[PDB]
């Protein structure tokens, strides 16, 4: 019968749920993802600029294992990439002291 | 790309990711969740 | 296009002294922070050979190169000149497709 | 919620108040509609912007993995950067995780907070030229115009020019 | 409190009350407590997922394991040991800290639970009743048991009471 | 504020009122400002502890170590900043969310004491007042200063006034 002015909040239709401490899947009308979760799955160049050593070791790079010809004169490089377990490394067995420590300086380079 | 890491680039804007630890370049914050979304809106009625 | 204008056209210099060859971009080559122009060598009767990377970093080059510039205009510095230095030098930008290369500079 | 508000004695949103997300429902005899309070929306807005830029921030110092190297014989040391690598990926996956949850806690209640103030804005200015239905509608005790609409809207409701109208009608009541 | 209603406006709770947190009468049949089953249930709920979301992110805390270091070894051993405590300092901040604040916020909820109920009440009677302003309404009318429960369970007919409640409102 | 008083319904603070944060009147005697005593030091007492707490929790922070290494140490040296710096940023952290955090809720504490007192002084004088709704109430009837005494002191003798409130609300 009377005129009236009524006091509500937004709904819309989305489904988009988020968590709290005392309550968890609760649908919301906004939310923000801040979570990234895809990439590319490959190794790629870094702003224009890496050195990929394929199946050679840094040993057998540095030290020019005849398998690694690749690398007798590589350029600048953005990251390097190694594998777990290359196969070219040391041709004739033997060690390289303070090997780990090399790495670290080439790291810096 | 702008952000690397050993399984992948990462092309996002995103302040966190879950890609892997170990990454080079201007990236996102690692970090263990499955899952990182923030309320912005209100509760929605069904 | 970035046109790319190299100067001089031929540059005669005494042995073991300086050649200092220009190159000017018809606009910018030059973001991220890096110039990406690129310096390239031909001897005569042979394909062409990479000298200088972005700008300013030798690619098994002799330091007697000097890669220098910024922005519109670049220059590759030879010093000392030697003996085999005869060939035409060629820059080209990459910051833009399509490619392209300066009109070359010989060196006598 | 904490205020009462939102799912509590106004029991339910509208699909049809699209411009904004708190607002006001009028009915008078020109005819009905929806309408946003523009300044407690953007008094939200802005809240709720500014709490989702601090997040970022406080972020920017956060740990960053490196990699790094050892051999068989720097087991402990390597290991020791692994616990320490892990420990701090942890602390921070916390922290962020944590600080979503207690900030999306005081967000919902922060809405809630700002319709009990939307409801409490208008209750203060009416008073009782109108009559409080309890379920975020008032009902007037005289005329309200468009122009009458507009000025509870915007805070300019002049009691005291119904004020007699109003207790009239309330008496034959 | 942050809420006016636990030993706010309500100046004491009942030890009367013991099927739940918050509730309710005193009419001609007889008076007795009951308690609000929803929102007991609601808070029993929402403090169940709080705590039990306190020990759910803790689950990836540190842990501390023994190492050992030799006379020239002191400065690693150090670091190991700066490390382990500053993990262990910074853990059990986070546990004390997280444990005062939804401590606070805790009794601050029951606080607004409580001043919903009142609120649930006071929105359904409206001038059928008197704020007595003490958590307290006296009614305009005649509230039986099956009156009684109707406001317990929000389905109060105003209007069905309307008209007995404002002769008596008027007579005063 | 979260709870609509501070900068809300009360449009504005006082610079008159001086002997504390909240407070309240005119009457035939005259007018003048009076801090409520008690809303008062609870507010303080409850700052107070919260400021000390939070200088509390901190003193277990990390505290930085000199040490030192040779050029085939780098290893042991970078873990060892790592870690220096890896605590400070996170005690950082700590140090500035606390400070935001509790900062926010400070502010919505002061705006829930204005709002309890504001609660408390209207739930007294219920209808022998008006809300003008600006945070003052329009009496409807004389109230003396030691009537005013008693509002700010919660012994407000409701239906000693009743009467003459009422009467004065009729001829209205
Ligand atoms: C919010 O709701 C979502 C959707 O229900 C929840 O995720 C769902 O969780 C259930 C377990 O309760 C998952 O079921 C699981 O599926 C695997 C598939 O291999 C199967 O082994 C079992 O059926 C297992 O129970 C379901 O997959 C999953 N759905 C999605 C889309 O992830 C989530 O748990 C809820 N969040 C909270 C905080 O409760």
């Amino acid at each position: 019968p009377g005129d009236q002015i009524c006091i509500g909040y937004h709904a819309n239709n989305s489904t988009e749920q988020v968590d709290t401490i005392m309550e968890k899947n609760v649908t919301v009308t906004h939310a923000q993802d801040i979570l990234e979760k895809t990439h590319n799955g490959k190794l790629c160049d870094l702003n224009g600029v890496p050195l990929i050593l394929r199946d050679c070791s840094v040993a057998g790079w540095l030290l020019g294992n005849p398998m690694c010809d690749e690398f007798i004169n590589v350029p600048e490089w953005s990251y390097i990439v190694e594998k777990a377990s290359p196969a070219n490394d040391l041709c004739y067995p033997g060690d390289f002291n303070d090997y780990e420590e090399l790495k670290h300086l080439l790291s810096r380079t | 790309t702008k952000c690397q890491t050993p399984m992948g680039a990462i092309n996002s804007s995103m302040p966190f990711h879950n890609i892997h630890p170990l990454t080079i370049g201007e990236c996102p914050k690692y970090v263990k969740s499955n899952r990182l979304v923030l309320a912005t809106g209100l509760r929605n009625t069904p | 296009d970035i046109v790319l204008t190299q100067s001089p056209g031929s540059l005669t210099v005494s042995l073991g002294q300086r050649a200092t060859i220009s190159c000017r971009a018809s606009e910018s080559v030059d973001n991220f922070g890096k110039s990406f122009m690129h310096w390239y060598q031909q001897k005569p009767g042979q394909s062409p050979k990479l000298l200088i990377y972005r700008a300013s970093n030798r690619e098994g080059i002799p330091a007697r190169f000097n890669g220098s510039g910024s922005g519109t205009d670049f220059a590759l510095t030879i010093n000392p000149v030697e003996a085999d230095d005869v060939a035409t030098y060629f820059c080209q930008q990459s910051n833009e497709d399509p490619r392209t290369f300066g009109g070359g500079t010989k060196l006598e | 919620g904490l205020f009462g508000a939102i799912a509590g004695f106004i029991e339910g949103g509208w699909q049809g108040m699209v411009d904004g997300w708190y607002g006001y429902h009028h009915s008078n005899e020109q005819g009905s509609g929806y309408a946003a309070d523009k300044e407690s929306t953007q008094k939200a807005i802005d809240g709720v912007t500014n709490k989702v830029n601090s997040i970022i921030d406080k972020m920017n110092t956060q740990f960053e993995a490196v990699g790094r190297e050892f051999n068989n014989l720097e087991r402990r040391i390597e290991n020791l950067n692994k616990q320490m690598e892990d420990g701090f990926l942890d602390v921070w996956t916390y922290n962020a995780e944590l600080l979503v949850l207690m900030e999306n806690e005081r967000t919902l209640d922060f809405h809630d907070s700002n319709v009990k103030n939307l409801y409490d804005k208008v209750r203060l200015q009416l008073r009782d030229n109108a009559k409080e239905l309890g379920n975020g509608c008032f009902e007037f005790y005289h005329k309200c115009d468009n122009e009458c609409m507009e000025s509870v809207k915007n805070g300019t409701y002049d009691y005291p020019q119904y004020s007699e109208e109003a207790r009239l009608n309330r008496e034959e009541i």
